[PDB]
RNA sequence: CCCAUGUUAAUAGCUUCUUAGGAGAAUGACGUAGCAUGCUACG
RNA sequence: CGUAGCAUGCUACGUCAUUCUCCUAAGAAGCUACCCC
């Protein structure tokens, strides 16, 4: 009957159970396994029918959160199980086992009833926190509620799960935080008790109940005692990204590490926190295999210095966030005292000390100068303190003796050309052509409410068992190009009127540093930055342009001390990449002279049934995590194999570090610091930016393809595929380089990608992505939701089903198949007003004259002439708009220099840009 | 390039077919002249664009020495400008907190982000609205990093001086609102 | 035509506010910048003349720096 | 850079370089400019000099374009073709450029050097653009004027206090006193750089300067004192706005019951709302200068400007106005050097207040309501322009009278200016008639008041008063010294100090003498305050001591001794050196 | 291109053309020829001098123009860009903005924004009976297209008054440029 | 023979213009070689 | 018939002048991507 059984699971712990399913049999639950065997590999959702699974009510007939697994089995596992658990009884990470054989119909079967174990165990919540999808998530809103985090009126509210609308979603995840961390603390325990009583075993994740306890031992084989191993290469791998989503490690900042407790005083001058690194990481993550160097300057390669980093970025997370930043030490020149950054002390690669300290100088140079005057010791503890309550990131110090504050003055307006545009037609009431990019204004404090944006950037543990093999796939994608460091004299300055930084914009240009600094003592420069750190002030100015939303658009000049360096060190790789044609990385490829068609037609590299597809990354250089930079610029210096040893590629890494993602940011005459994400203004922006979306969607595509539920895959190669994936994510160790060349040769043939440094087009099979072996948007927002800790919302990424239509908005261009001449073509047509708006609002009154710019509008035109073969036809009026004005213009041109003088140009030339031709010539293969 | 003396030659040889021409001199003279002629036209051309040559390289490096004798000033004139900079920068520090926390450090090597924090004689707090006002800095002696601060002086935003008494919830609304109040370390 | 003749004016008429050097006091370019960015995103031609209406008063508003006078006499 | 011609208002790119202000001028005018006068030199947006290696030919009437360059006749390209041609001289615009009629005054201003008499009566006559060309002229001819001057340096140094003097040999000693500031320098092989600004006053004993300056730094053997003029910046404004009778009182808002004393300058005050300018004329000491501040006291709601062209005058004008205005609404303005000092008892530099009150040549860029310039026979056209340029008003007075000393005019050496040539608002009193004309001296003893009357006017003033008994001439020769042009006359003073005694109810007596020198020199010995005559003009005193300091042609004027015996208030003690004057008047024989 | 060099060109031309007429000649013929050639390579390394002068004098007509037009457009522009805004404004043709402008060339201006919101309050001098009797009206007070309720009439003393001394025999007995602080409705 | 005065990054693509260099092509003048032809003289 | 001298026409190379094309470098002006939709 099924009343004996359930008086036989109560047991000895006399606890009122109501049984979850129905009359002595097994209850069907969908849970979220981490498996692999001979037939599945992956971490994925599966539907588990082995558990006749109770549970447990108090007095008052309410049912709280502890039930009764009774999972059912061989004999022979019933009885391995027995002694293994007779073996790990002790300790406290282990579930009340009870073992008893019932007669269910006409013999015995053997349960193996578990005592009080929680509903969801850790790998419900890791799967439904790492696979995120707002529609369905019923095994996150269930696990917030029932641990009291937020009491299921929070789910009623608009956006509960943005991480960007709605920045209170951390206050809930943090109440997990030590739920989490006592579950860690009981797996070093449960660790302990099976290496002292020798037992080798896998520690999956979806053995843990949420309250800490460990209830499977299945796959115990067990050895000679106090020599046993567990593997928890797959366990703290998998929970990583949970560590600081829910920052599970901030109890470990209160004295005696309880949370009741008050804060702990460190004392304020203490910059080498290496001690208390090791002791987190052997109280936490003891038996984690690999070693661990709290300095990464002690680490052997780029591949445990991503390891040892995203291990920093976790374990400094407890420490004072005013002990990070430049070192400084008072040094004597010529017996006067200066204070200069000995070094750096950066959360990601730890404590990095100079090696070419001169105390007791006696002169300087211009090297020496330079380097003095660009680091902001100097500029920081000559200055006042500043307590800026507007920004929630922190405030180094005040320069000046009063904060200034900068506006943004509205553009002008070119009344000739509207009052020629409504003369044409244009701008009446329900035309499809309207004004919409606009001159927008800002008000006094913009440059410091917009910084206040880098509160969005997270501290985030990436996981690090599986960017260790993204950066494998990566780096393959970045295989057809050359680079090196570059002598002084190879250096290839595109503009060089362009200011140079903070502290140096006070005396000239770039062009007197690149100027001043001979070929000697600007090669010392670089051979200096490699084997110390030049800390660097980098200003954050508002850009004057146009645009179509209110938000003011700061971009940061970097000083010349450090773009100096940077273009040295990247321009061979940074020209090879801008000067390879038929990439992913297609940076460098013109759009005119037919090759925007060449580019959509090198992205349909024979995929069998295309979908387009883009995404969108919502605040793509505020929220990236640091553990990314530094990954994209390990992939950017790879390229280094020859010119450089391997302490000469670890200074450069944490130059690159200091000098561009965790820097000191003027802003507006105050010193702040910039707690990540990159700095659009150095010479590595566009393509590490690159590098960081091949991360993410190859991340994406990793997701995908162990998430599957393994045995529905028929593609008996996929499946070999995916088996093989996870044991070379997981239980591998080395590169494994055939396996990495047999799964980029899938994503180029399954996935081809066009990348232009976050705009990304993607033509992937859309059988493959429909049974969910390839990365469709579902996926990339799961991965943006627990790395790039943003929510991308399915309403600004697109999918064109359709290939006769091209990318919907690529490179902000529309595409359009046009014929001309005989074949189709894809034009690349900008959006029919923005160059309305170009054209009526110009940004300085010089260019509201009219006809001095006529080779202004002839550039407009020349970027939107393929309008005309829009279907539409207030959009091809554009162009026509703008050669009756280029008409008008030299008209009233000759007039005015005929009226000027007595006698028009002779040798003029004028008479060709009012006619097509030269505009269809500039979109036609030829040149 | 008149100064060479092919121009001479060529002069002279044309001063002689010239002389030919009004005597009315034969068919032989005419020829033996013209070819002098020729052959001093030639070699007169080409001393000429080779003056040309000369000339135009001479001036180009004219300029490229005119150009860097200002770079090799400007050099001169950034690195007194940065001298100048960090000399006064170092006058101003408090020379006296500032060695007496480094040298009380293990290694002489202390945060920067601490240097303010310990050693810096003035205080900005930029304040954004009352509220934060009342919380942070209410009174004259407010308490910011374990030391007791003075107002000395409160200016708005567009740099106008404000008396701490007109500062009120029933008079917020009518001031230009972040507010930057200087204070002193006591 | 209207709707997008008050956009226009609009800009023109924040720049002359600012060839007044109305940017040196806070609470009123504030308020000035508010009420362009307001207008340049307003797709109702009632609210974007009632902003206008707004915006044009900070012009009226300085006794002598425009010569109101002067200039609309040209009519 | 192109501009507008000064004739005829037509675009050009030419500039009569020959003139000493560089004017615009179109093709036609310029053409005419220099088939006429001996001006040629005509400064395109290239200089139209002969471009060979070496040649020296500035002449427009020989010079040939050719190719990109102008050449003369003897490097004349084989293609090319003259400039001074069909008309016109070639610059750009040359087709429309309608010319105008009125360059024989041109010619006739940008010829004369402004010695003749006649050409300040034809520079005062013309076209408002040719007034304007006329006024920068001479105020450019005045300071270049300057550069004829000489230089001082040091032989040894006296002390700190009072300083030794060595005038540069060769040329004119420049006269100490309160305009002619110094500025340092040290050019002994080394340091060719400007050291500060001192300024020179000389002291009684010996010739030597007890120096002043902005610094006090020790002057070394090597520094000297050069000087210099700041700049001629050119005037825009025209010099009278056009006048228009508007229907009623418009920017202007009465007040109900005014006060007592104002009572009969109600209908001169509405006659002021009514039109754009007024113009009020009236001899010295009538309600003049504060039949203004009672305009200001009618109109309450109106922000004020008063100005004028000297610092005494203005100051004058402060302190009836405080005597009768509240000093909450009320402020003046001082120049950044400030060679004199000034009223310090208003909020003294605070453009915004309502009531501001400043000298023409240190005015604001703002507006106002009303502006009240005083003392207009002490300004040239160039004060009027930047009385109308820097400021804006919607209502302007202009009050003052022709009779009075003049503008001082230094580059006039020649004839005698008549008042209605003084400026344009002198010539609009005296050829049409003023605005609004009060006349009855609430000023002066009926005793000077009626000897005054006999002189300058046409015994037509009249007071409300008697003979005081405190009306005394003193006849005397005086021995004349002539330093420096400032002259000194030695027993003048010391009759003052012998009969200063005797009546010590004169002890507050301010001292009036014409020349600067007399006044510096005799606060030593008398300890009076004293001013000049020049700067006479606007202030009241209770006993003045007038004396003829030296009879030279400046003293026997008879306008500048009119102005001196109008200030007195109570008593009056003129010294005579002239003949006449000692009986011109009628006094007491004393 | 009728330079001296072209005249030799054009006769030693004509003497060709007169020679292919006659076309019988080899020796004299080929004299012509040469003496054409050599005529034609002097005419056009003149043309050629001439051609490149003439280049060069339009990169100094074009750029004296464009600085010329530059300078004079952003040394005139506090006033092109008041005379742009009103010529914009006349051609709008509003009934608020238009009735904000025609009282404030009347004395009557706001002494701050017009608010938005119901119930905001508005500051307004107003300088005369006349202007008090247009705008005014009981206690309504039309401006900028839309009906003020009064809250206050302050005069130029900032004494309070009563909107009944304002009448047409009793005008003039006020300070006049009366502050109206209204309200919206 | 004299007296008033100073208020805004990195990278990439493209268009236009200028200069310099190189290469090629075309024509013309000239020079030096090679080929053919015509005249006179010695042998 | 060879040679010498002179003359005429034809091919190769070189110098110069002119025109055109292409490229390579340097400099200046401008636009777009970038930025938020
Ligand atoms: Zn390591
Ligand atoms: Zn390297
Ligand atoms: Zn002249
Ligand atoms: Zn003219
Ligand atoms: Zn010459």
């Amino acid at each position: 009957d099924a009343q004996s059984f359930l008086n036989r699971v109560c047991g000895v712990s006399a606890a009122r159970l109501t049984p979850c399913g129905t009359g002595t049999s097994t209850d069907v639950v969908y849970r979220a396994f981490d498996i692999y065997n001979d037939k599945v590999a992956g971490f994925a959702k599966f539907l588990k029918t082995n558990c006749c699974r109770f549970q447990e009510k108090d007095e008052d007939d309410n049912l709280i959160d502890s039930y009764f697994v009774v999972k059912r089995h061989t004999f022979s596992n019933y009885q391995h199980e027995e002694t293994i658990y007779n073996l790990l009884k002790d300790c406290p990470a282990v579930a009340k086992h009870d073992f008893f054989k019932f007669r269910i119909d006409g013999d015995m079967v053997p349960h193996i009833s578990r005592q009080r174990l929680t509903k969801y165990t850790m790998a419900d919540l890791v799967y439904a926190l790492r696979h995120f999808d707002e529609g369905n998530c019923d095994t996150l809103k269930e696990i917030l509620v029932t641990y009291n985090c937020c009491d299921d009126d929070y789910f009623n509210k608009k956006d509960w799960y943005d991480f960007v609308e709605n920045p209170d979603i951390l206050r809930v995840y943090a109440n997990l935080g030590e739920r989490v961390r006592q579950a860690l603390l009981k797996t070093v325990q449960f660790c302990d008790a099976m290496r002292n009583a020798g037992i080798v075993g896998v520690l999956t994740l979806d053995n843990q109940d949420l309250n800490g306890n460990w209830y499977d031992f299945g796959d115990f084989i067990q050895t000679t005692p106090g020599s046993g191993v567990p593997v928890v290469d797959s366990y703290y791998s998998l929970l990583m990204p949970i560590l600081t989503l829910t920052r599970a490690l901030t109890a470990e900042s209160h004295v005696d590490t309880d949370l009741t407790k008050p804060y702990i005083k460190w004392d304020l001058l203490k910059y080498d926190f290496t001690e208390e690194r090791l002791k987190l990481f052997d109280r936490y993550f003891k038996y984690w295999d690999q070693t661990y160097h709290p300095n990464c300057v002690n680490c052997l390669d780029d591949r445990c210095i991503l390891h040892c980093a995203n291990f920093n970025v976790l374990f400094s997370t407890v420490f004072p966030p005013t002990s990070f930043g430049p070192l400084v030490r008072k040094i004597f020149v010529d017996g006067v005292p200066f204070v200069v950054s000995t070094g750096y002390h950066f959360r990601e690669l730890g404590v990095v000390h100079n090696q070419d300290v001169n105390l007791h100088s006696s002169r300087l140079s211009f090297k020496e100068l330079l380097v003095y005057a660009a680091d902001p010791a100097m500029h920081a503890a000559s200055g006042n303190l500043l307590l800026d309550k507007r920004t929630t990131c922190f405030s180094v110090a005040a320069l000046t003796n009063n904060v200034a504050f900068q506006t943004v003055k509205p553009g002008n307006f070119n009344k000739d050309f509207y009052d020629f545009a409504v003369s044409k037609g244009f701008f009446k009431e329900g035309s499809s052509v309207e004004l919409k990019h606009f001159f927008f204004a800002q008000d006094g404090n913009a440059a410091i409410s917009d910084y206040d944006y880098y509160r969005y950037n997270l501290p985030t543990m990436c996981d690090i068992r599986q960017l260790l093999f993204v950066v494998e796939v990566v780096d393959k994608y970045f295989d057809c190009y050359d680079g090196g460091c570059i002598n002084a004299n190879q250096v290839i300055v595109n503009n060089l009127d362009k200011s140079a930084g903070f502290p140096f914009n006070k005396w000239g240009k770039a062009r007197l540093y690149y100027d001043s600094m001979s070929y000697e003592d600007q090669d010392a420069l670089f051979a200096y930055t490699k084997r110390n750190v030049i800390p660097t002030i980098t200003q954050m100015n508002l850009k004057y342009a146009i645009s179509a939303k209110n938000r003011a658009r700061t971009v940061a000049g970097v000083s010349i001390c450090s773009t100096m360096t940077n273009r040295q060190f990247h321009q061979k790789l940074l020209k090879s990449i801008a000067a390879t044609r038929g990439a992913t990385v297609v940076i460098g490829t013109s759009k005119f002279y037919g090759g925007w068609h060449n580019m959509l037609k090198t992205v349909y590299s024979d995929v069998e049934n295309p979908h387009l597809m883009g995404w969108d990354y919502p605040k793509c250089d505020r929220a990236m995590p640091n553990m990314l930079r530094i990954m994209a610029s390990l992939v950017l210096a790879r390229k280094h194999t020859t010119c450089c040893s391997l302490s000469h590629r670890f200074y450069r890494l944490a130059n690159e570090c200091a000098q561009v993602l965790s820097e000191m940011v003027m802003c507006g005459g105050s010193l702040y610091v910039k707690p990540g994400g990159t700095s659009s203004g150095d010479a590595t922006t566009a393509y590490a930016n690159s590098v960081f979306n091949i991360c993410q969607a190859v991340t994406a595509n990793v997701n995908a393809l162990l998430s599957t539920d393994g045995n529905k895959i028929a593609d008996k190669y996929v499946r070999n595929l995916q088996h093989r994936l996870y044991e070379c994510l997981y239980r591998n160790r080395d590169v494994d380089t055939d396996f990495v060349n047999e799964f980029y040769a899938y994503l180029r043939k399954h996935f081809s990608m066009m990348i232009l440094s976050d705009d990304a087009v993607v033509c992937f099979n859309s059988t493959y992505a429909s049974q969910g072996l390839v990365a469709s948007i579902k996926n990339f927002k799961s991965v943006l939701y627990y790395q790039n800790n943003v929510f991308m919302s399915e309403a600004k990424c697109w999918t064109e089903t359709d290939l006769t239509k091209g990318p919907h908005e690529f490179c902000s261009q529309h595409t359009m198949l046009v014929k001309q001449g005989d074949d189709y073509v894809y034009l690349p047509y900008p959006d029919p007003s923005r160059i309305l708006g170009a054209g009526c609002f110009v940004d300085d009154i010089v260019k509201t004259d009219g006809t001095l710019m006529i080779e202004r509008f002839v550039s407009l035109a020349i970027d939107a002439y393929p309008l005309t073969k829009h279907p539409n036809q207030e959009y091809a009026d554009v162009f026509h708009l703008y050669l009756q004005y280029i008409r008008k213009l030299h008209d009233e041109l000759t007039g005015h220099m005929l009226d000027m003088y007595s006698v028009m140009l002779t040798n003029d030339n004028t008479s060709r840009y009012w006619e097509p031709e030269f505009y269809e010539a500039m979109y036609t293969p030829h040149t | 390039f008149s100064s060479l003396p092919s121009y001479a030659a060529f002069a002279t040889a044309q001063e002689a077919y010239e002389q030919a021409v009004a005597n009315g001199d034969s068919e032989v003279v005419l020829k033996k002249l013209k070819k002098s002629l020729n052959v001093a036209k030639s070699e007169f051309d080409r001393d000429a664009a080779m003056q040309r040559k000369l000339e135009k390289m001479a001036d180009q490096a004219m300029t490229q020495m005119y150009k860097q004798a200002r770079s090799e000033d400007k050099r001169a004139k950034v690195t007194s400008a940065m001298q100048t900079m960090l000399f006064t920068m170092l006058r101003k520090l408090d020379n006296d907190a500032l060695n007496n926390i480094i040298n009380n450090a293990r290694d002489g090597c202390v945060p920067l982000n601490i240097i303010p924090l310990t050693t810096a004689a003035k205080l900005m707090v930029v304040i954004p609205d009352y509220n934060t006002y009342k919380n942070t800095c209410d009174g004259t002696t407010f308490t910011y990093a374990s030391a007791l601060w003075e107002i000395q002086q409160v200016v708005d935003a567009d740099s106008k001086i404000v008396q701490l008494s007109e500062i009120s919830m029933d008079n917020s609304p009518n001031l230009a609102w972040p507010l930057i109040v200087t204070a002193l370390r006591a | 035509s209207k709707m997008s003749d008050v956009k226009c004016t609009s800009v023109v008429l924040l720049s002359v506010l600012q060839q007044l050097r109305v940017e040196s006091s806070s609470k009123l370019w504030a308020q000035c910048v508010q009420l362009h960015n307001d207008i340049l995103l307003a797709k109702d031609t009632t609210e974007a003349f009632e902003k206008m209406v707004s915006l044009l008063s900070v012009l009226l508003s300085m006794q002598g720096a425009v010569d109101i006078n002067k200039l609309c006499e040209e009519m | 850079a192109v501009g507008a011609c000064v004739l005829c208002n037509s675009q050009t790119s030419l500039r009569c370089g020959a003139c000493i202000r560089r004017p615009f001028l179109c093709c036609k005018c310029c053409y005419d400019h220099v088939i006429s006068t001996s001006h040629k030199l005509v400064l395109s947006v290239n200089p139209y000099v002969c471009n060979a290696p070496g040649c020296d030919v500035t002449d427009v009437t020989q010079l040939y374009l050719g190719g990109m360059s102008y050449y003369c006749k003897s490097h004349k390209p084989p293609i090319s073709f003259p400039l001074c041609a069909n008309g016109q001289v070639f610059g750009l615009y040359k087709n429309t450029c309608v010319g105008s009629d009125n360059v024989t005054d041109f010619n006739a201003i940008a010829t004369c050097d402004w010695t003749n008499a006649g050409d300040y009566i034809l520079a005062n006559t013309c076209t408002e653009r040719l007034k304007l060309f006329a006024a920068e002229t001479l105020k450019a001819t005045e300071e270049t004027f300057k550069l004829s001057y000489g230089i001082a340096t040091v032989r040894e140094v006296l002390s700190d206090r009072e300083l030794h003097l060595s005038w540069e040999v060769g040329k004119p000693r420049p006269p100490l006193n309160r305009n002619y500031v110094f500025t340092g320098y040290r050019v002994t092989k080394n340091s060719k750089v400007q050291i500060g600004e001192y300024t020179f006053e000389k002291g009684d004993y010996g010739d030597a300067v007890v120096y002043r300056g902005t610094t006090t730094y020790k002057l070394n053997v090597g520094d000297y004192f050069v000087l210099t003029s700041h700049t001629v910046m050119p005037l825009s404004a025209p010099t009278l706005v056009p006048q228009e009778h508007y229907v009623r009182i418009t920017g202007l808002y009465p007040t109900l019951n005014i006060s007592d004393e104002f009572s009969s300058n109600v209908a001169n005050y509405q006659k002021v709302g009514m039109q754009k300018y007024s113009t009020l004329q009236g001899p010295p000491g009538t309600g003049k200068s504060h039949f203004a501040i009672g305009l200001a006291l009618y109109y309450p709601s109106a922000r004020i400007v008063y100005t004028a062209c000297s610092h005494a005058a203005v100051d004058a004008l402060c302190e009836k106005a405080l005597k009768y205005l509240p000093i909450d609404k009320c402020s003046r303005i001082i120049p950044a050097r400030a060679r004199v000092e000034c009223f310090d008892k208003f909020k003294v530099n605070s453009t915004l207040e309502q009531y501001v009150f400043c000298t023409v040549n240190a005015l604001p860029e703002t507006t106002a309501d009303i502006v009240v310039f005083d003392e207009i026979s002490m300004a040239t056209n160039y004060d009027l322009s930047v009385v109308n340029a820097r400021l804006r008003a919607k209502h302007y007075v202009y009050i003052g009278d022709p009779a009075q000393l003049p503008a001082p005019r230094t580059l006039l050496t020649k004839g005698t200016l008549e008042p209605e040539y003084f400026n344009s608002v002198c010539r609009l009193m005296k050829t049409i008639g003023p605005d609004m004309f009060l006349g009855t001296c609430r000023r002066c003893p009926a005793e000077i008041v009626d000897t005054v009357s006999a002189l300058v006017y046409d015994n037509k003033l009249k007071a409300h008063k008697d003979k005081s008994a405190q009306c005394f001439k003193m006849f005397y020769k005086g021995v004349i010294t002539h330093d420096v042009s400032s002259a000194i006359n030695r027993p003048q003073i010391g009759v003052v100090r012998e009969f200063l005694t005797r009546n010590p109810a004169w002890r507050k007596a301010v001292f009036i003498s014409p020349y600067n020198s007399q006044n510096a020199v005799a606060s030593k010995i008398l300890g009076l305050p004293t001013q000049t005559v020049d700067s006479s003009q606007g202030s009241e005193y209770d006993y003045v001591i007038f004396t003829q300091t030296t009879e030279t042609a400046h003293s026997c004027n008879v306008n500048r001794f009119n102005v001196a015996i109008t200030r007195a208030k109570v008593g009056i003690l003129c010294i005579m050196s002239d003949r006449d004057l000692y009986d011109k008047l009628q006094f007491t024989s004393l």
